[PDB]
């Protein structure tokens, strides 16, 4: 009635055929009794590197060992415990004379790639999907606490980003708002994930657009909107201009992660937000050097 | 466990030294799921005239080369049946059974590291000072079959050290120990499916860390092949044909 | 309203503190997770997967990166020469600063545990050769002869078939852990040394190279740990990134 | 009862957290599971080996 | 009093938490709620009802606005002539603007799901025909002709008593929402391209007018989704409203 | 002609796939849709002018007076909800005075 | 027990809000009940029509 | 929100109140406790000896 | 308004006011305004002895 | 890179001197007779 390759085919298959399991593991592991093993055959300390898989050679035959009941926790080691820490990822000016942010409001392009403390944690893995504490520290450029109210507003991509400090987009007739005086405590705020992918990527190996790729338009390499969630507008409310100078320094703290497919961890130094150019006559070795490789 | 066979579609690679077979994240290739889905359209799945080796071009191993590496679902874009269907379709997704193979004699010597990395932006120099916000050529970030030759290795052309480059499905071609290696690896990327022509899943590098050498008098000819075949290959979203 | 009293540590902000926040954005619902391949749970998932462990820190011309990955062995005269050395530290300054353990290492105050290290032999079939990889718990200076350093942890390693070898750096410690090891007072929480000496000699026939390399890849034991997240010795910035 | 969107919904892993709002993403980062995969890394190979057998036979 | 502790957060003021406030006037009682046809109760309902899409929307003269809600097809050559084109993007600005649907879209950042347009034929009853309407899904270029359109997407109508055709654009996407997409970057969520072909001809006797006119409507299906509210791009006003 | 919108599916127009939307219709719901708070008044108290420099000042409550706000509830004809008003006060700079 | 003067009282519609004062319309938003009726708008036929029908016969 | 007062005492830093604090390393686990010969209880031993 | 920050021995400690330490992308810090009642934290038993 | 098109198979030289390529049975008809120049090349087999 029907072909038998059809019948036998396994094309169409949804599940993924996992090799491996991930097992309880609290604490590290212990380490048993071993003695002394004069035998052929047997050679654990022999491995072939080719294959591509670490060493599964074990302490016990390699030496004698005692035995030992390893209670060390492994719980500060898990993605949340590792991310889950608050830290700098944009900053805000807003001064009273200059050529930057000077009409009493400013657009920050949400992107945390501008600091390499927090963007070199995250650039260890090629995939992450989190939700996020967002909390805003504002002051002086002294550090003084003035008493000002501004306005925070997360413009989504598509909606209206303010033009002025009095413009009419201010309304936030929908778009989430928080109203703040640097006098009250730093606003703090939870976002989900919002991306229309599963996960965010550190890296994008592609182009967002079809067509003729040519050297003008090279800037839209590695460049995914998926990562592009909008825009964090700020103001002083109001219709005329602020006693003080401004800054606004945002930190954001994961809550809630998975991550995907590690990566080598950044080597030179950062240069640019959107790519991982380096300085190529400033290429320096992955760590410190010596005189000799017989000496210390 | 030296020996091997990979039989896939109408092609067979055989091999009599081998070092096992790497299976990327512990994970072999499958379909997509009916609720990871979202395209509504019913896929493609050609199978056979898709799912086979194809040989990409020898590279030719020198005392002094650098390395080279391959974008991957680029690689094939313009190659039998596999890349007409990249073409016409919108939507493409599948894994790969990728063989890198090089051979020499017992008394030639030198080790190639040959490994996987997802999402592999290329970085520049940026004009050697770093003042300079210049960006990769459509010719580098995606070489085609001819793959590209690195200029820092040691950087992997990315800021990033090749030293950790082992934390990625790979596998090392010790001459004295084997002549290929062999990784399968799953379709990844955050998307169900995506285009294979904006869109490199990862990219192939294979690296002398040890280099190559003999003594004058034995071939020093040494070739580096790729061959690689797709695996559970499924698209949608079908249209005209397009190139880019 | 309900009396209530606030406590110092009133209003502060504590990054690492854990508590609610208001949501921005009321019934979102995030988009479905696919399945990816490769998700991590666990950093210690990535402390054992061995990375090239760059004893060969020599070299820092431009031209002559690639080769710190790399260290060389050689026909010798056979008097148990010595061929390589290095400390045994983990988060310490020198070659551990080229693998991934070392590099999260350099997240945590803190850790523990057995490391491994695995020298990968490239040279040609027909070379043969046995070296004596040892270790030397702390107190040891380094061994000035190979009579010194085989009274230590160590494995006498033969090249053949299975190209690689494993030096396990077994977890001898006084402490339950070790902080990072530096120059000075903090050598207290040094590791050891490690030493390649020759056990016999590099032996080839004519045609074959005088010459091979050896590739030393580190990782840890199953038994390792680390605790107290702190932030990496350095910062790969100078200026604002633009 | 409450919305169920934070990022780790469906997830393979139990979490213990606290939460005042409707939203579950606004919940607390919470303590977690502690399950490992060493293996998914650092031995993917198709056909094992154990550490007494000589990997290349 | 009993020990509290305020935390980040305290005193801001967010648009979008919903807490409970002081009521005002204790213990009123609202007006008694008397049935009301046509209660809406999710925004999905109406992204479902068809409303005219401007198809032509070319017309920008005072008295030639109303012309943009239809148009005009005619006898041909009989070469597979090209009638109309237009993106499928609802939230992008061209056609979709005109529709209940794109109007809806502005309030929210992402999108899901198959969209219909239904194109419905007034000429006369005497006149014949047969369309082909295609929709390229992304990265095909605008069909140059009809034989490069014909390989998407299409649906081949014949004109009758049924005055209508639905040309059904299904959810072909490689994410599962879309952001709206706008010339650059975001052309990244483009929907793909729409475009009316003459499959033979518009065909008619003595007595019958040679042009007639198509309505094109369009609305959402019952998978389309919404997701993260936004402001519409647009706000109608340009000086404080009196 | 009939009024009623298609009722063609994508299963009918072309060969279809099994997909399980799990996407959530949370978020249009109308209190998502409403529950946000917008402008909707402005009231000034200056020291000196025209405009209610006595002191004091009597807005008419009509949510009419700005654009944003209004487009979105002129979207229904009629409409029944309980509300929360917020009043941010400060000087026309913006800063925070003891008043 | 409490006042029931919220503007959603007496309506084919479930909500789960939280409050603290006597009067009801105080109470949050909460989630509410995910019911649709696209027929109304959508479809307000009096003869309804299959799909696979010509809708005039 | 929930309906508070604070009382006199707000804010006050009473050097031996015994309240809670807010904790700087989240899943911290401290070095296991091995056995000390000598261990006090309380300072009564002392007056004693 | 002022900065505490925790450098763990190993940690990158500040050289100056606009040190790039002072982003605690991992170190635990609190910022507080000297008009806010004392900031108050609590610490675990951080030695490697027991 | 056409020859590889087809059905093919990598050999690699070791202890096992020999590989075996089968040209399997890929006709139109159910029998081939003789092919020979000309007409009769609607028998041909293939390419090695
Ligand atoms: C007053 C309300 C303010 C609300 C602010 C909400 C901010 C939400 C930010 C989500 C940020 C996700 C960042 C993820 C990825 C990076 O953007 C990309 N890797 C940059 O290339
Ligand atoms: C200090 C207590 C202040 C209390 C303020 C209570 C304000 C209650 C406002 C109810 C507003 C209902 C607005 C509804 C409709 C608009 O007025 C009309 N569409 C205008 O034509
Ligand atoms: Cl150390
Ligand atoms: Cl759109
Ligand atoms: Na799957
Ligand atoms: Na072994
Ligand atoms: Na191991
Ligand atoms: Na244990
Ligand atoms: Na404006
Ligand atoms: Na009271
Ligand atoms: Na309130
Ligand atoms: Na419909
Ligand atoms: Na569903
Ligand atoms: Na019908
Ligand atoms: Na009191
Ligand atoms: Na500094």
């Amino acid at each position: 009635d029907r072909v038998a390759d059809v019948i036998e085919s396994s094309i169409g298959d949804s599940v993924s055929r996992a090799l491996t399991q991930a097992l309880p593991a609290p604490t590290g592991q212990n380490t048993q009794v071993s003695s002394h093993r004069l035998d052929t055959g047997e050679v654990p300390a022999l491995q072939a590197a080719e294959i591509g898989a670490s060493s599964n050679t074990s302490d016990e035959s390699m030496i004698e060992t005692r035995c030992v009941l390893n209670s060390h926790s492994t719980a500060e080691t898990t993605l949340d415990s590792f991310f889950s820490r608050a830290g700098l990822v944009g900053e805000i000016d807003l001064p009273l004379e200059g050529t930057t942010n000077p009409n009493g409001y400013a657009n920050w392009d949400i992107d945390i790639t501008g600091y390499a403390q927090m963007r070199r944690k995250v650039e260890l893995f090629t995939y992450m999907r989190f939700d996020a504490e967002f909390t805003f520290v504002a002051c002086t450029p002294t550090g003084q606490v003035v008493p000002q109210l501004l306005q925070y507003m997360f413009v989504p991509p598509g909606a209206p980003k303010p033009e002025s400090r009095e413009s009419l987009a201010w309304q936030t007739a929908t778009n989430p708002s928080v109203f703040v005086k640097l006098t009250d405590p730093p606003a703090q705020v939870s976002v989900p994930f919002m991306s229309p992918a599963s996960a965010y990527q550190w890296f994008y190996d592609g182009y967002p657009t079809f067509g003729e790729h040519k050297q003008e338009k090279d800037l839209e390499y590695g460049a995914c909107p998926n990562n592009m969630m909008g825009t964090f507008s700020v103001r002083n409310v109001g219709s005329s201009k602020s006693k003080y100078p401004l800054v606004v320094r945002i930190y954001m703290r994961m809550k809630h992660v998975r991550a995907w497919i590690p990566r080598p961890m950044r080597n030179q130094n950062y240069l640019f937000k959107a790519n991982p150019n380096y300085a190529g006559n400033s290429i320096k070795p992955t760590g410190t050097s010596r005189t000799a490789i017989t000496t210390l | 466990d030296r020996v091997a066979q990979l039989t896939i579609g109408n092609s067979t690679i055989t091999t009599q030294e081998a070092a096992n077979i790497i299976v990327g994240y512990g994970e072999w290739p499958s379909y997509c799921s009916d609720d990871d889905a979202t395209a509504v359209d019913k896929p493609t799945r050609p199978d056979v005239s898709v799912n086979r080796f194809y040989t990409l071009d020898t590279k030719l191993w020198e005392k002094s080369s650098k390395g080279w590496y391959w974008k991957f679902p680029d690689v094939l874009t313009e190659t039998g049946v596999f890349g007409q269907n990249a073409q016409f379709h919108y939507l493409y997704r599948s894994g790969f059974c990728i063989h890198v193979q090089c051979n020499a004699s017992k008394f030639h010597q030198g080790a190639l590291l040959v490994a996987i990395l997802p999402e592999y932006v290329i970085g520049t120099v940026a004009g050697g000072t770093g003042t300079e916000d210049s960006h990769p050529p459509y010719k580098q970030t995606q070489p085609g079959a001819d793959g590209f030759e690195l200029q820092h290795p040691y950087v992997l052309d990315a800021g990033i050290p090749i030293s950790q480059l082992t934390v990625c499905p790979h596998q090392w071609i010790n001459l004295r120990t084997n002549n290929c290696a062999t990784i399968i690896v799953p379709y990844m990327n955050t998307l169900p499916f995506d285009s294979a022509l904006n869109h490199c899943n990862f990219g192939l590098l294979v690296v002398p860390i040890s280099p190559l050498d003999f003594d004058q008098g034995a071939t020093p000819v040494i070739p580096i092949t790729i061959t690689l075949a797709p695996m559970c290959s499924e698209f949608a979203g079908l249209r005209q044909a397009v190139t880019q | 309203g309900f009396p209530t009293e606030p406590k110092p540590g009133t209003n502060q902000f504590l990054t690492t503190d854990d508590g609610v926040s208001a949501p921005i954005l009321p019934n979102f619902h995030p988009t479905p997770c696919i399945h990816i391949p490769g998700e991590v749970r666990n950093l210690l998932e990535l402390c054992q997967v061995e990375t090239i462990l760059e004893v060969n820190n020599v070299p820092t011309n431009a031209t002559s990166l690639m080769e710190r990955l790399r260290f060389p062995v050689s026909a010798q005269a056979g008097k148990g020469e010595l061929c390589a050395v290095f400390r045994a530290d983990p988060g310490r300054d020198g070659p551990w600063q080229s693998t991934m353990l070392g590099q999260l290492c350099g997240y945590y105050t803190q850790w523990s545990g057995s490391l491994e290290v695995t020298f990968m032999f490239t040279g040609s079939f027909m070379a043969t050769g046995k070296m004596l990889i040892a270790y030397t718990p702390p107190g040891g200076p380094l061994p000035k002869d190979r009579a010194t350093a085989m009274l230590g942890t160590h494995v006498i390693w033969d090249f053949g078939l299975q190209s690689s070898v494993t030096l396990v750096i077994p977890w001898i410690s006084n402490t339950h852990y070790r902080a990072h090891a530096r120059d000075g007072v903090f050598d207290y929480y040094t590791t050891g040394l490690v030493s390649i000496w020759y056990q016999t000699n590099y032996v080839v026939p004519i045609g074959a190279p005088n010459t091979a390399y050896i590739i030393a890849l580190a990782a840890a034991q199953k038994n390792f740990t680390m605790k107290l997240c702190k932030d990496t010795s350095h910062i790969l910035q100078t200026a604002s990134i633009q | 009862h409450e919305n169920s969107n934070s990022a780790t919904e469906g997830s393979t892993i139990n979490y213990t957290t606290i939460n005042y709002y409707k939203d579950s993403y606004a919940a607390t980062a919470g303590k977690q599971s502690l399950k490992q995969d060493p293996d998914k890394f650092a031995n993917p190979v198709k056909d094992i080996f154990t550490e007494m057998a000589a990997p290349l036979k």
